[PDB]
């Protein structure tokens, strides 16, 4: 239904300073808060945020409470101050996806219709985007109790705005990896997204795990995939994709010998810029 | 005036279910928690009063207030339907009173039973000691209809003010469809 | 193209001082923008 | 059972095992391929079908050592081809 | 740090700009424009300009209190727009004028027929009118 | 009373003039570029909201 | 007294607080409050800001109402932590910063409440990415100007180290107040978790960019990039002439050929390796 989501770096820290607000805890505690924003296009955006009081418990883990007198207030002091400012769904802390946050959601889905959650990360090391979201359905199946309420991640990614960039690039001043070149290619997605592969991989590897030790669900709905993949897995070299790729390739390199062409006699031209500007310069100047 | 929080727990469980008690059973425990927050709250100004159950779905209704007309608004429909469990209404007692506006408040509830408990004495005697390692001071007025004598409450509130406590108290019901004001009336003179 | 970068980085020499604009007209623009202050 | 190696068979052994006439696996496959169960192509000419994707069907935990096994030599081509990633491209990005 | 201090520059571009015209440039990287208050100016450039987008009479962009070139703009006119074309073509056919074979083909051979048929006017080379006057009586 | 209807003055003396502008085209989302009454042509920007 | 040496700290959120909502209304002046812990006669830590809403329309600082801040003093007390109100600000939105007569005087409502008050202007225009543009300020009093004595007795070489705006020394700037020299902190824990998160590719350079139009935009490139070079076959004789200033100041109304040309290599070149290289590493990984 939803197609995306939308994340800024303001509500990105303002989940932090949160944790840090709350760090004095020492023991334990997870930082849940409510997410605000707008979605429009069935694009999701998220703005703003803060964190509702909450405690737990681990004996008898199925107590929770969100102070609705604050959230009320202050969403009303959020509306008062910014009227296009408005709900768009919760976030918790997120480390490993806690019990409760299965009726969360059902608590506060009296607010907003696709009230969406978001996992981040407190201690921020992967090889990846440490943001996550799910989205609410109760799917059926065909087997077994039907209406199962299921949270299923839509994709996400960090939003920008030309506001917040200024501060962004303001606070970063450490490193930048720009001009683009033949180089930003090469680490943003052929150095990294091969790693980007290698998590995934791992992964399934992971989930493999239950050959006959792991937990009770064998397979029915993960296997399909498996074997979508394994049927989908591409051509050998047979064909004219040989000669094809060949053939393709040896048309790409023609352009690229005309442009080392170019190239090289451009910096001639140079040279000769370079000679005339020495030269007429020891005579004159001595 | 004098720094405690008034957390109350209603009954909306399935044996809370009928005219014995003389207008409704609701609206009698309804009205003595109105006069019971005009007793906390005319005695002291501070004292919000939010409502808690300890049915199936322990919700909150009503946020923890000093106002009394979302308490009315919740308590008229209230549809007190379920099945009963005591067991996390400990939980959900005391979680909130972690949640409540200050520590340097009394930690103060009333717990409202007029239903058969199905719990163990021993998983009350664990969140019985938690309260007394949590220092939690519990009143509990029994309602309606109950398993005679409070079966495993005299051992839980023995075991709410053992070990210097000895101020805490258990109202037991009365098995007389009576009007529960005169009922009430010792806990609201004597805590 | 890279032996043509090599061998002709030469010209680079001789002159040496970019100014940054002056002295003088740097203290006359203190001057005229403390008079624009002062007014 | 056929693997991705070929996955391509023919009309005499598709009467074979099934001993129906030649003059009817054609309409049998055409329903298959209505179905939906298989998705391939028809040469009629050298009389055999390009089978390309089939109906994903369930198994024990004896595949699963397959697949398992496939997986596991499928993780150290990523490993060695993007470790020349890594060696060669070093002077690139530090 | 040379890409750092390349975009620190731009600042000065921001929003509270006014608009006058290119003329001319004295030399190398300083120019000379007239604002559009109605006076002209000795005026200093903004280094990151494609100078090749400069031509002649082109509008440019001046700091409201330094008085310096800072941007270049696509052109604009307000004398009128383009003749927005959807309710601006006067319902008018050619059928509708009858007995001007004479000026009804010689303007078609003086606007739209070099418009099309530009490298005949080029290859006999017989050099197309440039305007075109028309007059008379009234009506 | 009527330190009222003096209290309307007291703060209603704070509202500044707007300058009579007129549209010519439009640049970008935030780039707009008009003309007063008054003379030369300006760049200017919106509010986000209107 | 001061030593013109007070070192203010800030934060890694307010900031941001700072331009969000001083853009989105940006026209008018919008402003808000200050919320830090009040460390010693030197600096000061103001670690969160909250923003106030506007009483009506009109470009000034409108008013503070203390049932709202009173309460929204209380909703962190009772959810997140006790702080204390130590500045404010507003927003000069594209002026540069100075104090206005208006300004002075809420500032002079706020320091009779706490003497170390902090006036702090925002410039959400100015601002590009190495000039954010705040200059917090506090007021100076006007009895010591009256008396011909120079406040604020510098014991370190610390306050004269960034010279002021000329517009704001047409202002009050040295009559009325003082510049405050500031800085930030920030923390690893904070710069991997926006630097590994702003601008980030997922498995995008492992696909192959339109491959029937990639070999159509080569030739898309290369078709005037012929002509290009016929301007560079124009460009290179009227050289052995008039002299290279001629050919820098007379070169203003038409294109040249070199440098479009030297793009054009670039785009060509970096467009192809790519695609090359990327398209050849997947014939290795899958299968
Ligand atoms: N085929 C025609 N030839 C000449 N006149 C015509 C024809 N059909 C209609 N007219 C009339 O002649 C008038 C021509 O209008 P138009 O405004 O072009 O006149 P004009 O020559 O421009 O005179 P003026 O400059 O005074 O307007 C129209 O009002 C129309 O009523
Ligand atoms: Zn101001």
């Amino acid at each position: 239904a939803v197609q995306k989501v939308v994340v800024h770096p303001l509500v990105l820290l303002s989940v932090v300073d949160h944790f840090n607000r709350i760090g004095k805890v020492g023991n334990q505690k997870r930082v849940v808060g409510v997410l605000l924003g707008s979605w429009q296009k069935k694009v999701l955006d998220v703005s703003n945020s803060f964190a509702v009081p909450f405690d737990e418990d681990d004996k008898d883990d199925s107590v929770w409470f969100l102070d609705h007198d604050y959230l009320e207030n202050m969403y009303g002091m959020f509306k008062k101050v910014n009227a296009r400012e408005r709900i768009v769904g919760w976030y918790h802390t997120g480390p490993k996806l806690h019990k409760n946050d299965i009726a969360i959601n059902e608590l506060m889905k009296r607010y907003c219709p696709n009230s969406v959650l978001v996992i981040i990360d407190v201690k921020p090391k992967d090889l990846g985007l440490p943001t996550e979201a799910y989205i609410s359905v109760e799917e059926v199946h065909d087997d077994g109790t039907p209406t199962s309420k299921t949270f299923e991640h839509v994709t996400s990614e960090i939003g920008a705005e030309e506001a917040e960039e200024v501060g962004v690039e303001h606070l970063l001043r450490d490193i930048k990896d720009t001009t683009v070149g033949t180089l930003s290619q090469r680490i943003t997605n052929q150095v990294h997204g091969l790693k980007g592969l290698n998590s995934k991989l791992l992964d399934i590897r992971s989930y493999l795990e239950k050959v006959a030790t792991g937990k009770l669900p064998i397979n029915h709905q993960i296997i399909y995939q498996l074997q979508d993949v394994f049927n989908l897995l591409p051509d050998v070299s047979l064909q004219e994709f040989v000669k094809a790729f060949y053939l393709k390739t040896n048309d790409q390199m023609v352009v690229v010998y005309l442009a080392s062409l170019i190239r090289s006699v451009v910096a001639l031209h140079n040279l000769i810029n370079n000679k005339i500007a020495n030269r007429d310069a020891e005579k004159k100047e001595g | 005036m004098v720094l405690e929080s008034t957390m109350v727990c209603v009954d909306n469980s399935e044996y809370m279910r009928n005219g014995d008690f003389l207008p409704t059973r609701l609206q009698a425990q309804q009205d003595a928690v109105n006069i019971v927050c005009h007793s906390k709250t005319r005695s002291n100004p501070e004292n919000n009063v939010g409502l808690i159950t300890l049915a199936n779905d322990c919700e909150v209704l009503t946020t923890l207030t000093p106002d009394t007309g979302r308490i009315l608004s919740k308590l008229h429909t209230v549809q007190p339907k379920g099945k009963i469990t005591f067991c996390t209404g400990i939980r959900v007692a005391h979680l909130a009173l972690k949640h409540r506006q200050g520590k340097n408040h009394k930690m103060r509830i009333i717990a409202f039973v007029g239903s058969p408990v199905e719990d163990n004495e021993k998983d009350l005697v664990k969140l019985a000691k938690r309260l007394k390692k949590e220092k939690v001071n519990v009143d509990i007025i029994n309602f309606g209809e109950e398993e005679v004598n409070t079966e495993k409450l005299t051992a839980f509130v023995n075991t709410l003010n053992g070990k210097d406590g000895t101020g805490s108290h258990l109202v037991t019901v009365p098995p007389g469809p009576s009007l529960a004001d005169a009922l009430i009336s010792s806990p609201i003179l004597a805590g | 193209h890279n032996m043509s970068v090599k061998a002709m980085r030469f010209p680079p020499k001789s002159y040496n001082k970019d100014l940054e604009s002056a002295e003088e007209r740097r203290e006359r623009e203190q001057q005229d923008l403390e008079f624009a202050k002062e007014m | 059972t056929r693997p991705a190696n070929h996955r391509q068979l023919t009309f005499e052994e598709i009467a074979k095992s099934a001993k129906i006439t030649v003059n009817e696996v054609e309409l049998l496959v055409m329903k298959a391929l209505s179905v939906g169960l298989v998705k391939g192509s028809i040469d009629e000419v050298d009389k055999r079908v390009h089978m390309t994707w089939v109906q994903p069907r369930v198994l024990d935990l004896q595949q699963i050592k397959g697949m398992k096994d496939r997986l596991e030599f499928w993780c150290t081509d990523v490993k060695s081809m993007e470790m020349l990633v890594e060696h060669q491209a070093h002077d690139i990005l530090t | 740090e040379f890409l750092h201090a390349q975009e620190e520059v731009k600042r000065i571009q921001s929003i509270p700009l006014v608009i006058g015209q290119f003329l001319e440039a004295v030399d190398q990287n300083t120019a000379i424009v007239g604002s559009t208050t109605g006076s002209n100016y000795y005026v200093r450039i903004l280094s990151t300009i494609d100078r090749e987008l400069l031509k002649p009479n082109a509008s440019v962009a001046l700091h409201k209190h330094s008085n310096a070139l800072v941007d270049v703009l696509p052109p604009e006119a307000d004398s009128s727009i383009m003749m927005l074309t959807s309710d601006q073509k006067p319902d008018v056919m050619y059928a509708d004028i009858g007995g001007m074979d004479i000026q009804k083909q010689e303007v078609r051979e003086a606007v739209e027929l070099p418009l099309t048929h530009f490298e005949l006017y080029k290859q006999i080379g017989i050099d197309p009118p440039r305007g075109v006057l028309m007059y008379g009586p009234p009506g | 009373k009527q330190y009222e209807k003096s209290e309307n003055d007291l703060k209603a003396l704070q509202s500044v003039g707007q300058i009579v502008g007129e549209v010519l085209k439009q640049l970008t989302e935030e780039k707009f570029i008009v003309k007063a009454t008054n003379g030369p042509r300006y760049v200017v920007g919106c509010r986000r909201q209107l | 007294a001061v030593d013109t040496a007070e070192q203010v700290y800030i934060s890694s959120l307010a900031l941001l607080k700072m331009l969000k909502h001083g853009r989105a209304g940006v026209p008018m002046e919008v402003m808000g409050l200050m919320l830090g812990e009040f460390v010693d006669d030197y600096t000061v830590r103001v670690i969160d800001v909250f923003a106030m809403p506007q009483s009506g329309t009109g470009v000034s600082v409108e008013a503070v109402d203390p049932v709202f801040q009173a309460k929204m003093l209380d909703m962190l007390k009772q959810t997140g932590r006790p702080e204390m109100v130590v500045g404010w600000y507003h927003s000069h939105p594209g002026f540069g910063c100075w104090l206005s007569g208006v300004d002075i005087n809420t500032q002079q409502s706020f320091e009779a409440l706490s003497e170390r008050a902090v006036a702090v202007v925002v410039d959400p225009i100015q601002s590009v990415k190495g000039k954010v543009v705040i200059d917090a300020f506090r007021l100076i009093n006007a009895n010591m100007m009256v008396l011909g004595h120079e406040p604020r007795q510098t014991t370190s070489n610390l306050g004269h180290l960034n010279k002021p705006s000329i517009q704001a020394l047409i202002h009050g700037l040295n009559r009325h107040y003082y510049s405050i020299t500031i800085n930030y902190r920030k923390n690893e824990l904070e710069q991997k978790m926006l630097l590994n998160l702003h601008k980030k590719s997922w498995m995008e350079g492992l696909t192959l960019q339109d491959y029937s139009e990639h070999c159509k935009h080569n030739e898309s490139v290369v078709k005037e990039m012929l002509e290009l070079a016929k301007n560079y076959n124009k460009a290179v004789e009227e050289e052995d002439k008039m002299t290279p200033e001629q050919l820098a100041i007379k070169n203003v109304g038409k294109q040249d050929p070199k440098r479009h040309l030297e793009e054009h290599v670039d785009v060509l070149m970096t467009s192809n390796i790519v695609q090359c290289l990327a398209a050849m590493l997947d014939t290795v990984v899958f299968k």
